[PDB]
């Protein structure tokens, strides 16, 4: 109950217009969960995108079990085309849970914490099929009817902690083989920080040459940044005087803190991104008072959708990032923070 | 969730959930240096947070064999309604008492008049 | 000085005469920004459900 | 991670309690250095309390400003507090007393302000926005009459011109050791009780230059040393109050550590369980 | 006369201001009443062509 | 050890040791009762000690597509200089930040003047 | 916890001192023999009982390092000297 298939979903709807082709795996789910995502994805344009893979709590383990490779399948049929997918597979944990049952009734010995030795084996095979192709790949594949493009299978990967115990077998395999992880954590959500995403054990290892240029040159700052915030503030808690670059710190990084939270199916185009986080790092914030900031923020949206929509097409095709992008953004926040009220 | 309750009420279970988490983060301060070294910020983070955790006792009528006094049913729109009030902070002057097994907010007034 | 606060509330007049008039105006912009986009998406909304 | 940091925590809250109780028995000593101070300063002021009693109700019976009656229209106070932290509530409980009483001129329509000693009342006070006219801070200990000579100062200033009139000290006066007090005094009109003699003004002094003139400093001198002294007396009591303040952070820190030893030994005892459970069922 | 002239000011352009938001509330009063509207009648449509 | 690294360089990697271990002590008393309850010279550690954490930090010019900055490359004989002049007072002015993922010393008073 | 019940007596070195720069790194007051003075040459015997008293105050007073500029000077020599010992 941290938000991890809200995250999955969202990521999902918003593909709707991207062109990547979408798979959602549900293995040990309740089935009328089932119905209600897809009665959400249904609600936007995104199901008509997508595929839904099921093994509700009812089927066989040997179905939960061989679920998520069933939906490699399906999406590694786009990535040898041409084409892109993304894969969720909601509860990876539950296909161990699945495979353990199924290694101690064929009574196979039980390693640690009860689970089969191979469990490793289980998951890091279905992973690595998640890959980008070269196009050589491809030609060879289509035998010469698709030539010149790459394609692409993405995976989102769900496991659950008991008490953010990450040291358990199952969770210390999947974090061995991805790319990444992104943390929720219950303290966070409680605060009100939803999504609630820790920003000093998630990191992505592939970073930089995964954004666009303009996310790229202001997203960088950000994380690192952060995450010494939290620590400035630890540190901090009971001493009377800052030091004004500590007190500036002691702001601007509740004030960023602010405005990564985010309501649910509410997915913010790039450009609509890139200019919220250019008004927090060239300081345009800093006066604002800090409950304010969300409104800040909707009314920034609003009079940029109407005035400046040339610009909003233009960062959103290309993802550039000029002086001249630069030179119309700081005209739109001087703009806007005169002529507007919050 | 804002949809099925609305915003009125999903705002106030998140009031409630938001000072009750500040709460938990402070109690390890208080239990070893005591509460006067929290700022006065804090102190009624503390003031109010207290008072909502009496104000969710409530006495049920088949729990009246156990403490004797009479049961109370209340409405939807007197909780978001007495909850909200109290994180605005109308009733800052009452006792933490006061707001211990009430069945409404207008029953912690008549409490705390007798305290 | 019997001459700089003359032209000093002139000044301000100026400014904010001009100034509260712009916000209402921009108001009337978002409120019939607000209704132009309500009003679309009702159909919008409406030829999903009967394509449904 | 009971097996890990668990175990490190204790030794965390371990170190934490050895401080503390260290911090108690330092409170403890400076207690007593500001306690022979205090008494010390005693003595001036009942030495120089004598002579203005000797020349304001000798049988010629003189008029000055700071002593004479005036009636109110506008009310001071000054203000000691901490420059330091923990000592409990002891600034808290003084600064809603003088709250009480200058709500209670407010209530009479009567303007108020304040001198200030020490950076806590400063931050208080700027947080109500009460008027504060003057600063002092960061004596720590051996405080000095000197600093002391500005703020006092602008408030004779105030009184004299009418724009202050009626002045008082805010401040803990240390009773003993286990018990201490937040109170307020006048010093401005000179409010103490008459007081009468023979001897006294019968074999009268000679003056030099003249007896307005040795009036006029020595009322200066007096009032100047009723506020070093009742810097002094919550020095004591600020000293008093920390002492008490890391008696409960000693206790409190050593109840904390026997809860979560009992926590660890649970941890401790169920790994060996767990683990033995899985290599006998791994011996199939 | 300066003094006056700068505070007259800072009323208009607050009151300006706060007059905005409500002009804005009751926009958001419309959308939500046109969408909801909208929804209740399509679903209305949706039955009535099933049923059919 | 001095046998291979000389005395040089094995004084001043112990030397870093002593007082990063010293401050790990100094951390624990600061985080509940706060920095003020320290001696002067602890406080001063607690600075010292503070700076060269943070000098210890180098980009790599195999990191440039994670932080997007330029990589650096230091000498054996530059390092050992740099962690002497923190240990001793040549840079007790500079902030914190100043040397956080520099390159040298001798660029770090850059970063303070551009901080 | 077997080896500490065969054997006669431990050696326990630490790491944290290790790190401060106590390089032989023995951890007194944990460490112990079991057969003590009876091991020892009368010489050592009669000065080491010197040594053991005097880092038993000086890790008390350890604790009042941080703020040892108030303090009894008798205790003030005894933090001096658990110092020069140690
Ligand atoms: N960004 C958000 N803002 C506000 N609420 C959110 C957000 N994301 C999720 N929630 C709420 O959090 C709750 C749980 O979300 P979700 O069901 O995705 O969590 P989960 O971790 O998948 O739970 P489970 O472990 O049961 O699968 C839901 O009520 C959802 O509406
Ligand atoms: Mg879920």
């Amino acid at each position: 109950q941290t938000g991890k298939t809200a995250l999955a979903i969202d990521a999902i709807i918003n593909q709707r217009d991207s062109g990547i082709k979408a798979i959602y795996v549900a293995i040990g789910q309740k089935a009328s969960t089932i119905s209600n995502v897809v009665r959400k994805l249904e609600e936007h344009g995104a199901l008509a995108n997508t595929i839904v893979v099921v093994a509700t709590a009812s089927e066989s383990a040997a179905l939960q079990y061989l679920a998520p490779y069933a939906g490699a399948a399906m999406g590694e049929y786009f990535r040898d085309r041409g084409e892109d997918a993304l894969i969720i597979y909601d509860d990876l944990s539950k296909q161990a849970v699945a495979y353990r049952q199924i290694s101690l009734l064929l009574r196979r010995p039980p390693g640690r914490e009860a689970f089969p030795g191979d469990v490793f084996y289980l998951h890091s095979r279905l992973l690595e099929r998640a890959a980008r192709v070269n196009a050589e790949y491809v030609e060879a594949f289509t035998k010469g009817e698709v030539k010149g493009k790459t394609g692409s299978l993405t995976a989102l990967p769900i496991i659950e902690t008991q008490a953010g115990d990450v040291s358990a077998f199952v969770p210390t395999n999947v974090i061995s083989i991805t790319d990444g992880q992104i943390f929720l954590e219950t303290n966070l959500f409680n605060a009100g920080i939803r999504p609630a995403v820790n920003p000093g054990i998630s990191v992505s290892r592939v970073g930089g040459a995964a954004q666009t240029k303009i996310m790229k040159k202001l997203s960088g700052g950000i994380r690192t940044a952060l995450a010494q915030y939290r620590e400035l503030a630890a540190f901090s808690q009971f001493a009377s005087d800052l030091d004004d670059a500590t007190r500036k710190q002691l702001d601007h990084g509740q004030k960023v803190t602010e405005l990564l939270k985010q309501k649910q199916y509410a997915p913010m185009s790039v450009a609509q991104q890139s200019l919220v986080l250019f008004a927090a790092e060239r300081g345009y914030l800093a006066d604002v008072e800090l409950s304010k900031i969300g409104s800040f923020e909707a009314a920034l949206l609003a009079y940029v959708d109407r005035d400046h929509a040339p610009l909003m097409q233009e960062i959103n095709q290309t993802g550039g990032y000029n002086d001249e992008i630069e030179g119309k953004l700081k005209g739109i926040l001087d703009s806007f923070k005169a002529t507007q009220s919050w | 969730d804002p949809l099925v309750v609305g915003q009125e009420h999903y705002d106030t279970a998140r009031g409630v959930q938001s000072i009750l988490q500040r709460y938990q983060e402070l109690k390890d301060i208080i239990a070893i240096l005591g509460m006067d070294e929290l700022s006065e910020e804090d102190k009624l983070v503390v003031a109010r947070a207290r008072k909502i955790q009496r104000f969710l006792s409530q006495p049920f009528f088949v729990a009246e064999v156990f403490t004797g006094s009479p049961g109370k049913y209340v409405s939807l729109k007197d909780t978001i309604r007495g909850f909200k009030g109290i994180m605005e902070g109308e009733y800052d002057h009452l006792p933490e008492q006061a707001f211990y097994m009430v069945g409404s907010i207008e029953e912690a007034v008549e409490k705390a008049k007798k305290l | 000085d019997l001459d700089l606060a003359k032209a000093s509330a002139t000044d301000q007049l100026k400014k904010a005469k001009a100034e509260a008039q712009v916000i209402i105006e921009q108001a009337n912009k978002r409120r019939s920004q607000i209704l132009d986009e309500a009003k679309a998406e009702a159909e919008q909304e409406r030829t999903k459900i009967v394509a449904q | 991670a009971g097996a890990k940091d668990i175990r490190s925590k204790i030794a965390s809250v371990q170190n934490t309690q050895k401080i503390t109780k260290a911090m108690e028995m330092v409170a403890a000593s400076k207690m007593r250095k500001s306690q022979d101070r205090m008494a010390a300063s005693r003595p001036y002021a009942e030495t120089m309390r004598k002579v203005i009693g000797h020349l304001a109700h000798g049988n010629l019976e003189y008029k000055h400003p700071y002593l004479e009656d005036r009636d109110v229209k506008r009310v001071g106070y000054l203000v000691v507090s901490t420059d330091r932290g923990l000592a409990g509530g002891l600034n808290i409980n003084l600064f809603k007393k003088l709250l009480a009483e200058m709500k209670t001129w407010t209530d009479k329509g009567v303007q108020a302000d304040l001198a200030m000693i020490g950076s806590k009342g400063v931050s208080f006070f700027n947080s109500v926005g009460g008027n504060v006219v003057a600063q002092v801070t960061g004596m720590g200990d051996n405080p000095s009459l000197s600093e002391l000579i500005g703020p006092v100062k602008v408030m004779l200033q105030a009184y004299d011109e009418g724009r202050l009139d009626k002045l008082y000290i805010v401040s803990n006066k240390f009773i003993n050791t286990m018990s201490q007090v937040p109170t307020i005094s006048q010093l401005l009109p000179l409010p103490a009780s008459d007081d009468d003699d023979l001897k006294h003004k019968s074999w009268d002094y000679l003056y030099e230059p003249d007896p307005k003139a040795l009036l006029d400093t020595l009322l200066r001198r007096y009032v100047e040393s009723q506020v070093y002294q009742g810097v002094v007396e919550n020095l004591a009591s600020e000293q008093a109050a920390r002492m008490v303040a890391m008696k409960a952070a000693t206790d409190n820190g050593g109840s904390l550590i026997k809860e979560l030893q009992l926590v660890y030994n649970k941890a401790r005892q169920a790994s060996i369980t767990q683990e033995l459970t899985e290599i006998v069922s791994g011996a199939a």
